[PDB]
Parts: structure tokens; sequence; C-alpha cells
């Protein structure tokens, strides 16, 4: 398969035509996406197959071919970029200062950017280019605008 | 059945488009992995 690092689309043929159900991140030979994108199902990459290795419905994350690799975190201070991959449109960087989700379990960065559902799994970047989390699990606010958590997993 | 297609390199782009605000929101996370607005 295409094991090369970088951002990828997640496509299905099970709906009308070719539908993009979301996005993921390939890093150190491991594919990272949100759980709700695949629901833990196997993926094709050319001839190559990708089998799920790790996931958790509550963190809404899944990894393929190996353990979660992304360990960078938001410093709580600096702007970041959503590397957004909308359906049928080119990868496009958007820069923003994250807001905050305050929870009984501590605080998480949040990005207030509206995109189609099929953008779920687009990576969020720090200034050194490191992935600090995936976009597309969050909430809808007073405006009717979307706010995503910066969702990040753990590395062993 | 689902498949993957490469979309780009993961890089910071100088003079990316800058937008979005920074709300501070109280949220709950349920066992299904769904956030909801606490108020
Ligand atoms: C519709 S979806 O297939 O993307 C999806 C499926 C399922 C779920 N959740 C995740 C937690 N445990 C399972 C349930 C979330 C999502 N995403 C969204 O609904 C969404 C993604 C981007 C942007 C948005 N903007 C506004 C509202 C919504 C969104």
């Amino acid at each position: 398969g295409e094991t090369t690092d970088g951002v990828y689309r997640v496509m299905t043929r099970r709906l009308l035509g070719s539908t993009q159900v979301g996005v993921g991140v390939m890093q150190e030979g491991v594919f990272h996406t949100m759980w709700h994108v695949t629901k833990g199902a196997a993926l094709r990459s050319g001839e190559g197959r990708l089998d799920p290795y790790w996931g958790d419905v509550k963190q809404d994350l899944v990894s393929y071919c190996g353990p979660w690799k992304l360990d960078a975190a938001w410093d709580g201070l600096s702007e970041v970029q959503l590397l957004a991959v909308p359906p049928g449109e080119r990868a496009k960087n958007i820069q923003t200062l994250p807001g905050i989700f305050k929870t009984k379990d501590g605080d998480i960065g949040a990005v207030a950017l509206d995109y189609p559902a099929g953008t779920s799994g687009s990576p969020i970047l720090d200034k050194c280019g490191r992935v600090i989390g995936l976009y597309g699990n969050g909430v809808v606010i007073k405006n009717g605008s979307y706010v995503s958590a910066i969702t990040q997993g753990k590395r062993e | 059945d689902m498949y993957i297609e490469r979309a780009g390199d993961i890089t910071w782009e100088k003079d990316a488009e800058v937008t979005g605000n920074s709300p501070r929101l109280d949220v709950a996370l349920d066992e299904s992995g769904d956030f909801s607005l606490v108020e």
C-alpha cells in the first residue's frame, strides 16, 4: 500500500457515487483517524489492506497497522492550523487561535471552524508542523456554528 | 468497503488564511464519545 506520511481522504462506494466519509493521518506506518469515520472497519490502500490495531469510542479515535503515534499537544498559547480536507476540494490550511472545552476531567483546546461532515479527521498542526490532534468531534453553539475538540491520543 | 487517497503533506503554511474565534465552553463527554453544552 501507500504507507507514505501525510494527510489522506477516507472514501466509500456504499452510498451514491464516491462519498468522502472523512480524513486521516499517516505517520510512522500507522493510519490515525476518528472512530465515527470508519466505526473500526478495515480500509483499502491500492491492493494493500489496513486492519484496525487500537481504538476507543469515548476518545472517538482509531489507529491502523500499529499503535497511536501522534503525541504533540497544543501549548495552550499559540495559533495553530487546521489542515482541512473538504470533500471534492483541495487540502487547505486555516490558521486560528483555539478556544477551550472546560470538562469535569480538565481542559481541551477547541477550534471554531465550520466544514462539511466528511472533513472529520483533518489534522491540527503546531508551528513545527507536528500533529496536535484531529478535527471533527465537538458541539454546535448558540450561533449554529460548530466548535471541534482538538482530539489527541496517547503514545506508549 | 472504504479506501484511502493521499491529499497532502503535513506542513505549516506561512500566510495561510487566518480566521475563527476562540470560545471558552463548559461541555460534558458521555460514554458514546458525544460532547454536549453544559449551561
Ligand atoms: C456527521 S459525521 O458523520 O461527521 C459524525 C458522525 C458521528 C459523530 N459522533 C462522534 C461521537 N460518537 C459517535 C457520534 C460525529 C460526527 N460528526 C459531525 O456530526 C460533524 C462533523 C464535522 C462538522 C460538523 N459540523 C456540525 C455538526 C456536526 C459536524
